[PDB]
């Protein structure tokens, strides 16, 4: 629930999770996307590639 | 007290249980390198490679964390490599395993 006189929002880490136009008036949540780190399972080189 | 001679016996007995915990394995996280460093950015890719490749030094050893979680749950419970299971009649001389 939104108080209609606040401006901004950040939930933490100055992140500034509440992005609303000057017409409409809606509030949001910004959290950075899934991703993901990679490693590689290789058997021995001189067995298969 | 004591002297010369003189000694302590016991009479009687009383079994007794303790319980022991003991942490095993921890719940992995997989924290990756860049997005968290750095999201969806177009000087994301050139900026970061200033430094090199710390991100090999930094992801490397996280997986092995993991692995290790379960090499630590594995030789704790897989002692006995037969799976047995108790006789369908609980008859055991008066002991009570119920619990
Ligand atoms: C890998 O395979 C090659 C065959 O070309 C062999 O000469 C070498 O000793 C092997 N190395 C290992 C570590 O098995
Ligand atoms: C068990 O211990 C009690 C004292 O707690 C003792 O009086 C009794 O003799 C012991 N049991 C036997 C079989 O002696």
């Amino acid at each position: 629930k939104f108080l209609p006189f606040q401006q901004f929002g950040r939930d933490i880490a100055d992140t500034t999770d509440a992005v609303r136009d000057p017409q409409t008036l809606e509030i949001l949540d910004i959290t950075p996307c899934s991703f993901g780190g990679v490693s590689v399972i290789t058997p021995g080189t001189n067995t298969s590639n | 007290a004591y002297s010369n001679n003189s000694i302590a016996i016991p009479t009687n007995f009383t079994i007794s249980v303790t319980t022991e915990i003991l942490p095993v394995s921890m719940t992995k996280t997989s924290v990756d390198c860049t997005m968290y460093i750095c999201g969806d950015s177009t000087e994301c890719s050139n900026l970061l490679l200033q430094y090199g490749s710390f991100c090999t030094q930094l992801n490397r050893a996280l997986t092995g964390i993991a692995v290790e979680q379960d090499k630590n749950t594995q030789e704790v419970f897989a002692q006995v490599k037969q799976i047995y299971k108790t006789p369908p009649i609980k008859d055991f001389g008066g002991f009570n395993f119920s619990q």
